[PDB]
RNA sequence: UUAGGAAUAGUUAAUAAUAAUUUAUAAUUUUGAUUAGAUUGUUUUGUUAAUGCUAUUAGAUGGGUGUGGAAAAAUAAAAAAAAUAAUUAAUAUAU
C-alpha cells in the first residue's frame, strides 16, 4: 500500500485527474488502505471541473471509509472542515459535536474563571498507591495476652 | 470488542446499548447476531375479515359429498387470494407474477427507500417449495450504490410488504446470470445527475419542524394547551 | 393507570385540582390515605411529568 | 484379497512378516539378482496388497498408530531389502513394458511417501489434532444423536459438550522411545546404502526428539 | 547424584540422570518382574488387536458405549478430585453405595 | 440456613393441612386436570376469583376432558359479570394510539 | 497414575472432517458459493502477471495409482472444452448454482458451461468451467493469458478452468489461498508513458478553479412515515443492515 | 491505646457481614443425655457412647494447635508450611513411591507442652 | 427499562404481548435527542 | 469426640493403559482405622487473677433439564434488571 501511496501522490501532484482510476482499479478493494488515500486524492477531487462533482466525489470517498473499515483520518476531516461554505459535507458526527460544544463552553468559562483555578488535593492527585503504607504505625504486636490461649 | 457503543463507556448499562456488539454474545446461539428483523406479528398475521360467508375446504377432503358449487368454489378461491394479498405483497408472489420468474429486477421493503435509507435487492435466484408463497430468494444488495460481490439470501423473503417495478432490460432469462448490479464508485464512474448520495458517513438529517415542535410541547418548553 | 397493583384512577376524588395533585408530597399522600405502591406512582408520575416525560406508557393489564 | 481399508492391510502386512520369520526372504523375494522378475505371482500379491482403495488417498494414514507404521515400514524396508536389484534398477532411469511392474512401483511409491509423511507426521507435531487417529467404521454418537432428533434450529447442536468430546477410540498420538528408535532405523532401511545416514533429516530428527524426550 | 538442584527444581533422581549416573538398589526376582513384564502386555494386546479384529472391534464399541453412556462423564469438581471417598465423605453412608470406607490411603 | 433457638427438647416437625389447591382450581374453575365421566345436566357454580377465570378455562367447562359432544350443562358464575369502558384513540401526544379499553370486572363488585 | 498425569483441559475433539454440518456437498449450490470467487480473483491475477503453472498444454499425466494423491488442489487452464477420461460428466443446470458466477461473467470472461466430474471410484471430483472470450479485462503482454488463444483472441475462443477437489471435505480444502498476489494494472498509466502517442496531449491541472457558485442543495429531507425497529445504533446493527460501524451510524431513516 | 488482634479480626467481621455478632449465644442451656440403648448393649465394637460428646476441630479441650517451630522450619525456608520436609524411609514395597515418615510438633498450651507426632507420605523416586 | 408508549406498533395477538418494540420515527428522533445529553 | 478400643476395603503403586483382560512381597490401622452414636465449622459468647472452663446460626448439597462460562435453578424487602421510571426529606411497610 506504501508503493501505491507514492504512485497516487504522484498522479495528484502532476494534476493529471487519473489517480482515483487508479486507486479504484489497484488499492481499492484488494489492499488494506489508509486514510491518507484519500488525503491525497481530496486535492484530485478539489480540481473538478463542477462542485457537485466535487461534492459527490467527496461522499463517495466517505461511503469506501464507511465499506473497505478505513476509518478516515483527523487531517482528512480537518481538509473537508475547511471548505464547508462550498460542499456542505458534514465530517463529524452528532455525538462528538455535542461532547466538543459543551466541552468547550465550560473550560472557556473554567479558564476565566478566577475561583475555581485553586488545587484541589481530592482531584488533583493520588496520595498513595503501594499496598503497604510507608511508615511503622506500631502494629502489629506478634505475642499473645490475656485470655488468648492460640498463639500463633 | 468489534465493535463497541461510545467505545467502552459504563456509566449506566443502557449507555453500552441494547446488544453490547453485533456478533452474537455466545458462541453456541448463532441466531442472537444482530441484523435487521421484520414486525412480523402484523405482517404474517392477515385479515380472516374477508373470509366470512366464504366456505373454504381442506385438501384431503375430496368426497363428493364434501363438494360446494362452482361460483362458491370460485369466490372462495377470490377470497382465499384477497385474504393472501390483505396485508402485503411476498417475495414469491411478486415473482410469480413476473417473466423469468424475476430475476434481475429490483425488490425493496417499503421503509427501505424512506428517510435516508436507500437499499434494494437485484434477485438472483429463487427456489420456490410446493408451498408458492414461500421458498429461498437470492440476490445482489445494493445500500445506497455499493454492492455486494456475490449473491446474498434475502432475510425475511417470506414476510410480506415486498414491492417491485418490473422493467424490462433488467430481466435476464434462464439461460444465462444475473450479473450483479455495478457500484457507482467503483465500478461506473460517478456522476451528480445519475445519482445524488442522500446520506453519508459523519451525516445525520436535519431536525424536522414537526418533531422540534412535538418535543418542546412534550418537554413543557412550547405552551402546549387545550 | 398501568399497573394492575397500582390503582392510579381509583382516587381521583383525592386532590382538588392540577396544583393540589402537584404540590403533594408521598407523606400528604400517607396521609390522605393512598396505599404505598400506588402513591409511590402518583408521585414517581409527577416526578416524571416535572422532568420532561408525560405519562405514556402502554397498560400492562390485560 | 484387495484390503478396502489401510487397517486391513497393516493387518496383511504384519501376518506376512509374522508368519515368516526367518522365510521373510523367500516370501517376497520376487526378482532375480540382476533385476528380472523372476515369479509374478508375488508379484501380483504384493500389488494388491497396496491396493488404490487403501492406500490411495492423501490422509490414508490418518488412523495409524505408532506401532501400525513401524509394520508398514518394516514391510516396505523389506520389499526394499529382498528385491534390492529390481528397485535400484528400475526406479532411476528405466523405462518398462510390462503394465504390472509399473503399477507395482507407483503403489510401492505411494506407500512408501505416505508412510514417510506419517512418520513425519507424528514426529513434527505431537498429539497435535492433525495427527489424532480414530477407530475405522468408529462410532461417532453426536452425528446419530443429530440425526435422532428434531432440529427446528439446526445450528442447535444437542449433547454438543459430550458429543464434540467422544468417539470410538480417538487418542492423542506421539512417537514413543521404542517407536522413534524403530522408526530412525527403518527410515534408514528406506534409503540405499551408498547413501550417507549422516544427511538424513529426519533420522537426525528422530534421535535429535529421542534425546530430548529423555532429556 | 544424591543431591537435587535447587536452582531449577530437578529432583534427586533427574539430576543423575543428566550427569549419566546410575542410582538403582539391586532388585529382588519381582521388582524385575515388574520392569520386565511391562512390553509383553502390550505386545500381546497389539497381536490380539492385529489378529482379531472383530473381536477387538466389539470390546473396544462396547468400551466405548460404556465410556459415552455414563452419568459422571461431565468434568467437575466431584469428578476432578482425586480421592473421592475421602473428599465428599457424607454421601458413603446415605447416598453413594458405591464405597463403604472413607480412608484407603495415608491421607 | 435459618437461626434457630436450641431447645433441650425434641422438635415438632408439623404436616399441617393447607387449603388445597385442587379444590379451589374445581371451584374456580381453572383445574384442566379432572377427567371426569358420566356427563350429567344438572348445573354447575363455579365462584368467580381475582384472574382465575378466562376463556381458556371456560371452554373446557363447556366442553370437559371426557369427550362430550354438546355443551349441556347451566353454567352459574358467581361474580363473573365485567364491564368495558369504550375505547377511543388519542390524536395529541407523541403519536397515535388507543386507550380506553379495560374492565372493571372482579375488582368493582356488585351490591356493595 | 494415568489419571494424573494431566488435567482434562482442552480434550481430544471430533475433527470438522466427520462432521455432516461442516462438511459442504457438491451436489449442493453452496459449493459454487464457496469456490467461484475464488476464481474471479485467479483470473485477475492471470491476467496482470505470469503464473507459472496455471495454463498447460495438456491435462497433466500421473498415474491412475497416484491420481487420488497429487491432483486435488492443483488447477490449470487449457484451451478448448477438451475433459479428462475416467470421469462421469455431470452438468450443472440449477440457477441456484450457476448464479455465484455472475461477477465471473460479467466483469470477466463470459461462463458458457460448469461441468461436474466425478470419477468411477467418486473420489475425486473436478470443476470444470468453459469460458468464451475476450477478456473484459485488459490484459499485459508478459501475463500467462497473452500465451492462450482462446484468451488473447477477440470455437477458437473457448477455454476450459480445471480445479481438482475431493467430494466430501468441509471448505477449508476448496480454497485457493496461493493465488491471491495483487499485481498491479498499468492501464490508467500506459497513456503517460514514452510507448504512448497520447502522452503530449493532456494537459495537468495545477490548481482547483475558482468557485463562484457554491454546491446543489440536497431536497427536502422527509421523515418516514412507517413503524422503525428502533435505534440502530443501540441494536448493534451495521449502518444499514450491510457494511459500516455501529460507533458510526449513517445511511438509516435519520 | 493499642487495640489487639480482636479488634482487627471484628472489623473485619464488620466490613464482611455488616455486623461483628448477634448477642445472646450462650443461654446457659441445660444439655441433658437421656439413654436409650441397653447397659453394655451399645451398637458399636471399640467407642461406646455414654455421656454429651463435644463437637468441634480446634475449639475442644484440651486445646491443641500446631506447632511450627521444629527442625523443618530451622533447616528450611519454605515458601508454605509443609512444602519441604524431612524423615525416614521405611518402605519401599512399591514401584518409584517410597514411604517417608516424617514428623511435626502440637502444642498443648494448658499443658504448655509440645508433642511429636508421626505423619506418613507417599514420594516418588524414578 | 426500555419503554413501550402508546402509540407504538401494537401486535394484535391473543397468544402474546399486545404492544411491540416498533417505534414511531419522533420517538427514533426523540430517543437520538436524549441519546446525546446521555453521551455529555 | 465417644465409661466398658479391632480389624478395613469397587481397594495401593507401576503402566506404550483416554476407556488398565498385565505386574507386584500392594494399601489403612494399637502413634487408635472402618463402621455405629453425637455432629456445619469458627482467638467473635459468658466468666475469672488465669495460655482454665464454657458457647456459637458463615457456609455446602454425584440422577429435575448436559442447557449454560459456571447447576447454585421450582423460590429471597432491591443487588434497580440493557431510553434519567423515580434520586427533596421521614415513614420506605401495613395499604
Ligand atoms: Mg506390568
Amino acid at each position: 500500500a506504501d508503493m501505491h501511496l507514492q504512485v497516487v501522490e504522484t498522479m495528484v501532484g502532476c494534476g493529471t485527474m487519473k489517480a482515483n482510476d487508479y486507486f479504484v482499479r489497484n488499492v481499492l478493494r484488494q489492499f488494506s488502505w489508509d486514510s491518507r488515500f484519500l488525503e491525497a486524492l481530496y486535492v484530485e477531487y478539489r480540481r473538478q471541473d463542477d462542485v457537485d462533482m466535487w461534492a459527490e466525489l467527496t461522499k463517495r470517498a466517505l461511503v469506501w471509509t464507511a465499506r473497505y473499515n478505513a476509518p478516515a483520518s483527523e487531517r482528512l476531516r480537518r481538509l473537508i472542515e475547511d471548505d464547508y461554505d462550498t460542499i456542505r459535507v458534514q465530517t463529524r458526527t452528532f455525538r462528538e459535536l455535542a461532547v466538543f460544544q459543551f466541552r468547550d463552553v465550560e473550560e472557556r468559562r473554567h479558564s476565566r474563571d478566577v475561583v475555581n483555578e485553586l488545587p484541589n488535593p481530592w482531584y488533583d492527585y493520588v496520595a498513595h498507591a503501594l499496598p503497604f503504607p510507608d511508615r511503622d504505625a506500631g502494629y502489629p504486636d506478634e505475642y499473645g495476652d490475656l485470655g488468648q490461649w492460640r498463639a500463633p | 470488542r468489534a465493535d463497541p457503543l461510545n467505545g467502552g463507556s459504563s456509566m449506566t448499562l443502557g449507555s453500552k446499548g441494547s446488544k453490547l456488539s453485533p456478533e452474537p454474545h455466545r458462541r453456541r446461539m448463532p441466531w442472537t447476531a444482530a441484523k435487521e428483523y421484520v414486525p412480523g406479528v402484523v405482517l404474517n398475521a392477515r385479515d380472516k375479515m374477508v373470509l366470512d360467508g366464504v366456505q373454504l375446504l381442506d385438501i384431503e377432503s375430496i368426497d363428493r359429498a364434501s363438494q360446494l358449487d362452482p361460483l362458491e368454489v370460485l369466490r372462495a378461491v377470490v377470497a382465499t387470494r384477497e385474504y393472501n394479498i390483505s396485508t402485503g405483497k411476498n417475495i414469491f408472489q411478486l415473482a410469480s407474477q413476473a417473466t423469468y420468474n424475476g430475476r434481475g429486477q429490483r425488490f425493496y421493503r417499503k421503509e427501505w427507500q424512506e428517510g435516508t435509507y436507500d437499499k434494494y435487492v437485484t434477485l438472483s435466484a429463487i427456489d420456490f417449495d410446493r408451498d408458492g408463497n414461500k421458498g429461498t430468494a437470492y440476490g445482489y444488495i445494493t445500500f445506497h450504490g455499493e454492492t455486494t460481490t456475490r449473491p446474498v439470501q434475502v432475510d425475511f423473503a417470506d414476510v410480506p410488504g415486498w414491492y417491485m417495478d418490473f422493467v424490462e432490460e433488467r430481466a435476464v432469462p434462464f439461460t444465462g446470470i444475473v450479473p450483479p448490479p455495478p457500484s457507482i464508485g467503483t465500478d461506473v464512474p460517478v456522476d451528480p445527475h445519475s445519482y445524488r448520495l442522500k446520506a453519508y458517513p459523519y451525516y445525520d438529517a436535519p431536525n424536522p419542524p414537526e418533531f422540534v415542535e412535538r418535543l418542546l410541547k412534550d418537554r413543557g418548553v412550547l405552551p402546549d394547551t387545550p | 393507570d398501568i399497573h394492575r397493583l397500582r390503582p392510579t384512577s381509583d382516587f381521583k376524588a383525592s386532590f382538588k385540582d392540577w396544583n393540589d395533585l402537584f404540590t403533594c408530597d408521598k407523606r400528604q399522600l400517607r396521609v390522605r390515605g393512598i396505599p404505598r405502591m400506588t402513591r409511590d406512582a402518583i408521585r414517581t408520575a409527577v416526578q416524571a411529568f416535572q422532568n420532561g416525560n408525560p405519562p405514556e406508557r402502554f397498560d400492562t393489564k390485560e | 484379497p484387495s484390503p478396502h481399508t489401510a487397517l486391513g492391510a497393516v493387518r496383511i502386512m504384519a501376518l506376512i512378516s509374522e508368519g515368516s520369520g526367518s522365510d521373510i526372504g523367500k516370501t517376497i523375494m520376487f526378482s532375480d539378482a540382476f533385476g528380472a522378475v523372476t515369479r509374478f505371482g508375488i508379484l501380483r500379491g504384493l500389488s494388491r496388497v497396496m491396493s488404490v482403495e487403501a492406500f490411495g488417498c492423501k490422509d490414508a494414514l490418518e488412523n495409524v498408530n505408532e506401532s501400525e507404521l513401524c509394520i508398514i515400514l518394516h514391510f516396505c524396508a523389506e520389499v526394499r531389502e529382498q528385491n534390492a536389484a529390481f528397485f535400484r534398477r528400475y526406479e532411476a532411469s528405466e523405462e518398462d513394458s510390462d503394465p504390472q511392474q509399473v503399477s507395482f512401483l507407483a503403489k510401492y511409491q505411494q506407500l512408501s511417501q505416505i508412510a514417510l509423511a506419517r512418520c513425519k507426521r507424528l514426529l513434527y507435531h505431537p498429539d497435535s489434532p492433525r495427527a489424532q487417529v480414530m477407530s475405522e467404521d468408529g462410532y461417532i454418537p453426536l452425528v446419530e444423536l443429530q440425526r435422532h432428533a428434531e432440529g427446528t434450529n439446526k445450528a442447535a447442536l444437542i449433547h454438543y459438550n459430550l458429543g464434540i468430546r467422544s468417539a470410538q477410540g480417538m487418542r492423542r498420538v506421539a512417537l514413543g522411545a521404542q517407536s522413534s528408535a524403530r522408526l530412525a532405523e527403518l527410515v534408514s532401511r528406506l534409503e540405499e546404502a551408498s547413501a550417507r545416514v549422516s544427511g538424513n533429516t529426519l533420522v537426525n530428527d528422530l534421535v535429535h526428539h529421542l534425546s530430548h524426550k529423555a532429556a | 547424584g544424591l543431591n537435587g538442584c535447587v536452582e531449577t527444581g530437578r529432583s534427586r533422581s533427574e539430576v543423575a540422570r543428566d550427569l549419566g549416573l546410575s542410582y538403582t538398589r539391586p532388585l529382588h526376582e519381582n521388582e524385575k518382574k515388574q520392569l520386565s513384564h511391562q512390553a509383553v502386555y502390550y505386545e500381546r494386546l497389539a497381536k490380539f488387536k492385529m489378529e482379531q479384529p472383530e473381536a477387538a472391534r466389539a470390546m473396544e464399541r462396547e468400551r466405548f458405549v460404556r465410556k459415552f453412556s455414563g452419568m459422571f462423564v461431565k468434568m467437575d469438581i466431584r469428578s476432578g478430585a482425586p480421592d473421592f471417598p475421602s473428599t465428599y465423605r457424607r454421601l458413603l453412608g446415605t447416598k453413594v453405595v458405591r464405597w463403604a470406607s472413607k480412608r484407603h490411603g495415608p491421607n | 440456613r435459618m437461626p434457630r433457638k436450641p431447645t433441650p427438647y425434641v422438635r415438632k416437625f408439623l404436616e399441617g393441612c393447607p387449603l388445597p389447591e385442587t379444590l379451589v382450581d374445581d371451584i374456580a374453575g381453572a383445574n384442566l386436570k379432572s377427567m371426569a365421566p358420566f356427563f350429567t345436566t344438572a348445573p354447575r357454580y363455579i365462584v368467580a376469583a381475582e384472574s382465575r377465570l378466562s376463556k381458556l378455562f371456560f371452554h373446557h367447562a363447556l366442553y370437559p376432558a371426557g369427550g362430550a359432544r354438546r355443551p349441556c350443562r347451566v353454567l352459574i358464575v358467581r361474580g363473573g359479570r365485567s364491564v368495558r369502558e369504550p375505547s377511543f384513540t388519542i390524536n395529541t401526544g407523541g403519536g397515535r394510539g388507543e386507550v380506553g379499553g379495560g374492565s372493571r370486572g372482579y375488582r368493582d363488585p356488585a351490591r356493595r | 497414575s494415568r489419571r494424573f498425569r494431566y488435567n482434562t483441559k482442552f480434550p481430544a475433539l471430533v475433527s470438522y472432517n466427520k462432521l455432516p454440518w461442516e462438511v459442504v456437498n457438491h451436489e449442493t449450490p453452496q459449493f459454487h458459493m464457496h469456490v467461484a470467487p475464488h476464481y474471479e480473483q485467479l483470473l485477475t491475477l492471470a491476467a496482470s502477471s505470469p503464473v507459472p503453472h496455471i495454463i498447460g498444454s495438456k491435462h497433466i499425466d500421473v498415474p491412475r495409482e497416484h491420481r487420488l494423491r497429487l491432483l486435488p488442489g492443483m488447477l490449470y487452464l487449457l484451451d478448448g472444452d477438451t475433459l479428462p477420461g475416467e470421469f462421469t460428466i455431470n452438468r450443472v443446470l440449477d440457477p441456484t448454482a450457476l448464479q455465484y458466477y455472475g461477477r465471473l461473467s460479467s466483469q470477466i470472461v463470459t461462463v458458457e458451461a460448469v461441468r461436474m466430474l466425478v470419477p468411477d471410484d467418486l473420489r475425486l471430483l473436478c470443476n470444470c468451467i468453459t469460458f468464451k472470450g475476450p477478456l473484459h479485462l485488459p490484459v499485459a503482454p508478459y501475463a500467462s493469458l497473452a500465451s492462450l488463444r482462446g484468451a488473447s483472441q477477440g470455437g477458437s475462443n473457448c477455454f476450459t478452468l480445471y480445479h481438482f477437489v475431493r467430494p466430501n471435505r468441509p471448505p477449508k480444502e476448496l480454497q485457493l489461498e496461493k493465488y491471491y498476489i495483487h499485481a498491479p494494472c498499468v492501464a490508467p498509466l500506459s497513456e503517460f508513458a514514452s510507448n504512448s502517442d497520447e502522452r503530449g496531449n493532456w494537459r495537468p491541472r495545477l490548481q482547483a478553479p475558482k468557485r463562484t457558485r457554491r454546491a446543489t442543495p440536497l431536497p427536502a429531507y422527509r421523515p418516514p412515515q412507517s413503524y422503525l425497529m428502533g435505534l440502530a445504533e443501540r441494536l448493534a446493527v451495521v449502518p444499514g443492515g450491510c457494511f459500516g460501524r455501529r460507533s458510526l451510524m449513517w445511511g438509516h431513516w435519520f | 491505646p493499642w487495640w489487639n488482634f480482636q479488634t482487627e479480626h471484628r472489623q473485619r467481621c464488620v466490613l464482611m457481614y455488616g455486623g461483628a455478632r448477634t448477642k445472646n449465644t450462650h443461654n446457659a442451656n441445660h444439655r441433658v443425655f437421656i439413654k436409650k440403648y441397653k447397659r453394655n448393649a451399645f451398637p458399636n465394637r471399640t467407642r461406646h457412647h455414654w455421656a454429651v460428646s463435644m463437637t468441634g476441630v480446634l475449639s475442644q479441650r484440651p486445646r491443641r494447635m500446631p506447632w511450627p517451630y521444629d527442625l523443618t522450619s530451622l533447616i528450611f525456608n519454605q515458601p508454605r508450611q509443609g512444602s519441604d520436609k524431612i524423615g525416614y524411609v521405611v518402605g519401599t514395597s512399591m514401584l518409584k513411591t517410597a514411604v517417608v515418615a516424617t514428623n511435626h510438633m502440637v502444642y498443648y498450651p494448658k499443658f504448655n507442652q509440645r508433642v511429636s507426632r508421626t505423619k506418613r507420605f507417599f514420594a516418588h523416586d524414578e | 427499562r426500555q419503554i413501550r408508549p402508546y402509540y407504538n406498533l401494537p401486535s394484535k395477538s391473543e397468544h402474546g404481548r399486545k404492544m411491540t418494540g416498533f417505534l414511531t420515527p419522533y420517538r427514533h428522533w426523540m430517543w437520538k435527542q436524549n441519546e446525546l445529553w446521555r453521551n455529555v
